[PDB]
């Protein structure tokens, strides 16, 4: 035979090598249908101890169904390797497109950017940050539609957790990423999108230098040149996305509200737009249907993609989405407005005889090792047990004598300013008691016994 | 049905694969830029094989070996049920990493510069005003990063006040506790 | 198509009604009860679940009705301190309060239906129902009639409208039209508190000499005695006690007997108030139509 076959696909040439894995083109032995096959070595995953990372990456791609994210069709497992059969796009990298053309004409740049952002928002809503967004990782189909690829550097956004992994291209990396600081995730993907927008419009990078230390300094500085051919509208958008201070940086909500972004925006791209629910699957609603009935996710999707309109599963699915729309359009009933006729239950302020401010954890001016020695002596006095994660990070435990359950919390020491420190308290995860009450009581007893 | 990869990275001009599965015939392998490969359908169990590189029998170092009564040294492979479904394979693989973790516990023994505080943790949900028109129990949507973290008011009277934002399915509750001390 | 709202109530979980993001104030029962009422004002909340540290469980709720009860029972004169308001812990006030009868914690699961929530509010004659997660044991939210009726109004377009929705208040007989607890313009605050304690009503229409509504003294308005720290003088008229909101008071929300149920529901949901005063041509009180009367009728 001679050819190399996996599934019904004959493997051809390498498309490229990503952050982790080798990508080859695959061609269907009967139809000639083309796929992109990502090969992952089992032994490499074991030796690098990244089994969980790969498991989640596969779980995420199996779940994702966005028109602007490369789709995972199947994964073929063998004794030595995993073969991820994915959607193939013939247009190649957005990178090469920007190089072929000079820069991209405003209308087509806007349209490609809207598609990239749509894909990035969908990731964030599913609690995933890409972390390696760049024109080389944005692929084009035969109709010039954008598709984000390579989730090799991606990570999960976990509750109460920060990311540190300094990863990706330096030209596309946010000031906090190149600085080795802790970051949330979404703001880091927003910065990269700012760089991609600048590249589409200008055909050049906003921060570039052959000498890496100068480049890093240019990024940290945030000074970049906005050409004259770029209108005042798009320039304000660029300036807001490429803010050095992550707290002042544009969010996807800020971008979606921007006049330049709203122009000619197709209605299927974001969840609150008219055509989104008709085209993009709601994974949570599919799960509700599987629960309410007793079916597979595929059984739900099949009645949607090729079923009858009156189908029991499709009816159930659309009723969840219709109800969700009612709720989503009564936004002031579910969330607080930013600072009309006052609400009838608005309380008058408490008269004295001053607005008190909430603060995070507890602060100390003492030396780090002296703060830690004080936490160790207060913990033993309270009969708390612990695990040292590192010098400034402990996992602490205590048994509730009434409910019998163990109570767990994480302690992190942080630097605030010059010799100003902060000790952070974070809950981990009671039926008989309350999990939140247990966390507050453990905290209160440690704060109280601390010097 | 049951694909098995035979890959040679050691280099050479021509590489052949022989084994129990083909009655020790020479199966010619195809090359990419470096790798010589073949994907065969093999049932579960033990399979003996050897590579033939440029007129010579060559040992594969990436796999275990077996020696026959007459001194024939062959590489050996195990084709398990768990190899043909990702999540079974990934579960087996993690177990090997956990087994390795053991070879390399709550206690009360203290340890033998701290990281810069993320600015996100300083965006205090209970310090920001919400606008008079809405229900006073309502709050804005929290950033996932500040969930589970503890906020407090300074001790005033003999009362300690603590709070934290916690997730319940897709909703968020900011609880405040008034506890005398 | 009468059971359309009962079927709706039965199909929806309490979870659906919970805000995406909200604030919940909890009090440990050993807390000084005056500190508890001030904490309600400072946090801008009406009710708080009660946590018993020794038992490791929620044992009840602290509401404005608790404040009405302490004031009425212990106030003696504007010349003397209300010692028990200054001295009692929640724990000790509750021993006194629930000395004669038995009353355990009334709560609901986030997975229980809205039908069960409405049933528990009426059956137990309460206004605040804590939603407690059985898995984590955490209180998530304090459910009310206001919240339930507003959630129901969002979906009234999603179903056929029953014929009773277009029927008048007179035909349907929803509400109270006899023995209406009311106060005069001159009625001392203490007297009004006595009326809340005896009649267990949530608001008193304030009437003139001719019997016409001029204002409304709701239980909510009593928390202003704690906010302004004017609780030690309950001799003051109900008018003087309401003066604080005269600059933003749009007037008394009322309805006529000839008006339809749908109109009344729409008026109540938009106004975000618990009841409307049923009046005649010349503003003379004829009855009360409360959210508890409405939900009882809709989910019957
Ligand atoms: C040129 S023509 C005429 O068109 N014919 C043609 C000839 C040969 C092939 C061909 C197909 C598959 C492989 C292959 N390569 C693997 N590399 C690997 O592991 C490595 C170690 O880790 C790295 C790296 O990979 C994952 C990373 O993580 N496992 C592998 C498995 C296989 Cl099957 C090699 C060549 C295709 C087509
Ligand atoms: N001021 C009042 N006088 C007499 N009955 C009332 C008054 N306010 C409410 N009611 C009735 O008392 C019951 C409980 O109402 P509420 O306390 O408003 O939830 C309902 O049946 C109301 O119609
Ligand atoms: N029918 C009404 N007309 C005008 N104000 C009202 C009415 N019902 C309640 N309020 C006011 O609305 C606030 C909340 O009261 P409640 O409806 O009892 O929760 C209080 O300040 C009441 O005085």
């Amino acid at each position: 035979d001679g050819r190399v076959k996996i599934g019904h696909y004959v493997l051809g040439d390498t498309l490229g090598v990503g952050t982790f894995g080798k990508v080859k083109i695959g061609e269907h032995q009967l139809t000639g249908h083309k796929v992109a096959v990502k090969i992952l070595n089992r032994q490499k995953i074991r030796s690098l101890d990244v089994v969980g990372k790969i498991k989640r990456e596969i779980q995420n791609l199996k779940l994702f169904r966005h028109p602007h994210i490369i789709k995972l069709y199947q994964v073929i497992s063998t004794p030595t390797d995993f073969f991820m059969v994915m959607e193939y796009v013939s247009g190649g990298e957005l990178f090469d497109y920007i190089c072929k053309h000079g820069r991209v004409e405003e209308m087509e740049a806007r349209r490609l950017f809207q598609q990239i952002l749509s894909a990035v928002d969908y990731c964030h809503r599913h609690m995933v940050v890409h972390r390696d967004l760049k024109p080389e990782n944005v692929l084009l189909d035969a109709h010039m539609n954008a598709k984000i690829a390579d989730f090799g550097l991606s990570n999960m956004m976990s509750d109460g957790e920060f990311l540190r992994t300094s990863c990706g291209s330096p030209n596309y990396a946010a000031p906090e990423v190149i600085s080795g600081r802790l970051y949330a995730g979404p703001e880091v993907d927003i910065w990269s999108c700012g760089v991609i927008l600048y590249a589409l419009l200008c055909g050049t990078l906003p921060f570039d230098d052959e000498h890496v230390p100068t480049l890093f300094k240019k990024i940290r500085g945030g000074v970049f040149y906005i050409p004259e051919y770029l209108n005042r509208s798009v320039a304000t958008l660029l300036m807001h996305m490429l803010q050095v201070d992550p707290l002042k940086r544009a969010t996807i909500k800020d971008i979606r509200e921007h006049e330049w972004f709203k122009q000619d925006l197709p209605s299927y791209l974001f969840p609150e737009d008219p055509s989104y629910d008709a085209n993009v699957i709601d994974d949570e609603a599919v799960k509700e249907v599987c629960e309410k009935f007793e079916c597979t996710e595929s059984e739900v999707m099949n009645s949607l993609y090729s079923g009858d309109p009156q189908d029991q599963l499709a009816v159930a699915y659309h009723l969840i989405i219709d109800n969700r729309r009612i709720m989503n359009q009564a936004s002031e009933f579910y969330l607080a407005s930013s600072p009309l006729k006052p609400h009838p239950e608005r309380m008058p302020p408490l008269i004295a005889d001053k607005k008190a401010k909430w603060h995070l954890g507890i602060r100390s001016q003492s030396k780090p090792y002296d703060i830690m020695a004080e936490v160790y002596r207060a913990m033993k006095q309270l009969d708390f047990e612990w695990k040292v994660v590192n010098a400034y990070h402990l996992r602490v435990r205590r048994k509730n004598p009434v409910t019998g359950n163990y109570v767990k919390m994480s302690l992190q020491l942080y630097l605030v300013d010059n010799r100003s420190y902060l000790l952070d308290f974070k809950s981990i995860d009671p039926r008989l008691g309350s999990h939140t009450m247990d966390f507050f009581e453990m905290c209160a007893s440690l704060i109280t016994t601390l010097a | 049905a049951r694909p098995t990869v035979f890959r040679w990275t050691g280099g050479g001009k021509e590489v052949y694969l022989s084994g129990s599965f083909n009655n020790w015939s020479k199966l010619p392998l195809t090359r990419s830029h470096n790798n010589f490969v073949a994907i065969l359908d093999l049932p579960e169990g033990e399979h003996q094989y050897k590579f033939f590189v440029d007129g010579q029998w060559t040992h594969d170092p990436s796999e275990p070996i077996v020696t026959s009564q007459l001194g024939t040294v062959n590489n050996i492979i195990q084709v398990k049920k768990t190899d043909f479904e990702v999540f079974d394979a990934l579960m087996v693989d993690s177990q090997k990493c956990s087994d390795v973790s053991e070879l390399s516990p709550y206690h009360q023994e203290p340890y033998v510069a701290p990281p810069i505080l993320p600015p996100h943790l300083l965006q205090v949900i209970l310090n920001k005003d919400t606008g008079i028109s809405c229900d006073p129990a309502l709050l804005p949507e929290p950033n996932h990063v500040m969930l589970n973290h503890l906020y407090a008011l300074s001790i005033k009277d003999g009362v300690m006040v603590l709070s934290a934002t916690h997730r319940y399915k897709k909703k968020y509750v900011t609880t405040l506790l008034y506890k005398p001390i | 198509n009468n059971s359309v709202y009962t079927s709706f109530m039965k199909s929806h979980r309490c979870y659906d009604l919970i805000p995406t993001s909200s604030k919940l104030v909890v009090f440990d029962t050993s807390l000084q009860v005056k500190k508890a009422f001030f904490a309600l004002v400072t946090n801008g909340v009406r009710a708080a679940p009660l946590w018993d540290s020794k038992k490791q469980s929620f044992v009840g709720m602290l509401t404005i009705t608790d404040f009405i009860n302490i004031l009425h029972r212990y106030y003696k004169s504007a010349l003397v301190q209300i010692y028990e308001l200054e001295e009692h812990k929640i724990e000790t006030w509750r021993e006194v309060y629930l000395q004669d009868s038995f009353k355990p914690l009334v709560c609901i699961s986030p997975n229980a239906s809205l039908f069960d929530a409405v049933s528990s509010l009426i059956r137990n004659k309460i206004h605040r129902l804590p939603v407690i997660d059985p898995e984590s044991g955490n209180t998530l939210y304090i459910l009310t009639h206001k919240r339930i009726l507003k959630f129901l109004k969002l979906f009234i377009t999603e179903f056929p409208k029953p014929e009773f929705m277009s029927k008048s208040l007179e035909e349907l007989q929803i509400g109270t039209y006899a023995n209406i607890a009311m106060v005069r313009t001159t009625t001392p605050v203490y007297v009004a508190l006595g009326i809340f304690v005896q009649h267990r009503v949530s608001a008193l229409p304030v009437v003139d000499e001719k019997g016409r509504v001029v204002d409304i003294y709701s239980k909510f308005d009593v928390i202003n005695l704690a906010a302004e720290k004017t609780y030690n003088n309950l001799d003051v008229s109900v008018t003087k006690a309401l003066q604080h909101r005269s600059h933003y008071f749009e007037g008394v929300l009322k309805c006529y007997l000839h008006e339809t149920l749908e109109t009344i529901i729409n008026r109540l949901v938009e106004a975000e108030v618990h009841r409307l005063v049923v009046v005649d041509e010349n503003d003379v009180v004829k009855g009360i139509v409360s959210l508890s009367d409405i939900l009882q009728a809709l989910v019957l």
